[PDB]
């Protein structure tokens, strides 16, 4: 798949304790980021609203490519997982 | 507070971490969230 | 001079600057600092929420950090002050340490629930924390076998 990155979470949407877990994503430089969130949510099972990406302290806005942050192979984005709408 | 989301499951299991086997006998009672709360093997040992 | 400290950035958008060694109370942090001077982005965390743990773990700067008995009746009475809140922002205290793991926030501020519940009837804790009945009748029966 071209490319694979880590994802860091520190959540309790598995079983309801919250725990520490780095998750492995197989990814292209193209994608979006609301695509690495759908592959989120595959996994992990969490909507993408209640999902938010951070890079290097700077939160990733869907509509843009992983390029665009240069989120080159086996770099590693946090996942911070929020409240619904 | 008697939502089904995570945020009112991480709350509430933390809080039953903290309550004593007479408490939880009574919270099991209140809703059906929590009876299932209340029933995990974890709260008891 | 000064001290090295640390910006986190509330989900609202607000800054705050902390001590570092002050901010070390949350393991969550202080893992982060061991492994870009611009602020650490807290996106579960709204400002008013974030200015409570601030408040907190700047009290708590001087202490030093089980598995018995239960209790509850031993929150400082700071703490019980401070923790003079509503229900909502309770929730989300516990919400807060718990992803900054902050141990003695976390203990406080489930306590302060736990008391909240200690000594009162189910249908009493659904008039506190106004949860309603889901059971049917049948299944109330049940739940009392």
């Amino acid at each position: 798949s071209g490319m694979q990155i880590f994802v860091k979470t520190r959540h309790s949407y598995k079983h309801g304790l919250i725990e520490n877990s780095t998750i492995t994503l197989e990814v292209e430089p193209s994608d979006t980021i609301e695509n690495v969130k759908a592959k989120i949510q595959d996994k992990e099972g969490i909507p993408p609203d209640q999902q938010v990406l951070i890079f290097s302290r700077k939160r990733l806005e869907d509509g843009r490519t992983l390029s665009d942050y240069n989120i080159q192979k086996e770099s590693t984005l946090r996942l911070v997982l929020v409240f619904g709408r | 507070a008697g939502d089904e989301s995570w945020m009112q499951r991480e709350v509430w299991m933390s809080v039953f971490r903290y309550l004593s086997r007479r408490e939880l006998c009574e919270c099991m009672r209140v809703c059906k969230t929590w009876y299932k709360w209340c029933c995990d093997k974890r709260l008891w040992t | 001079g000064a001290m090295p400290s640390i910006k986190l950035q509330s989900s609202d958008g607000e800054i705050f600057e902390v001590d570092v060694e002050i901010a070390k109370q949350s393991v969550t942090i202080k893992t982060m600092l061991e492994d870009d001077d611009d602020p650490v982005p807290l996106p579960n965390v709204n400002a008013a929420i974030l200015k409570k743990v601030i408040q907190w773990c700047t009290h708590h700067k001087d202490d030093p950090p089980e598995n018995k008995e239960k209790r509850t009746d031993d929150i400082p009475v700071w703490d019980q002050e401070f923790l003079k809140v509503d229900q909502g922002t309770l929730f989300e205290l516990i919400l807060a340490a718990n992803y900054l793991d902050i141990k003695g926030l976390l203990d406080v501020t489930c306590k302060t629930v736990a008391n909240m519940i200690k000594g009162k009837t189910p249908e009493e804790i659904r008039k506190t924390f106004n949860i309603k009945n889901d059971f049917t009748e049948e299944e109330e029966a049940q739940v009392r076998k």
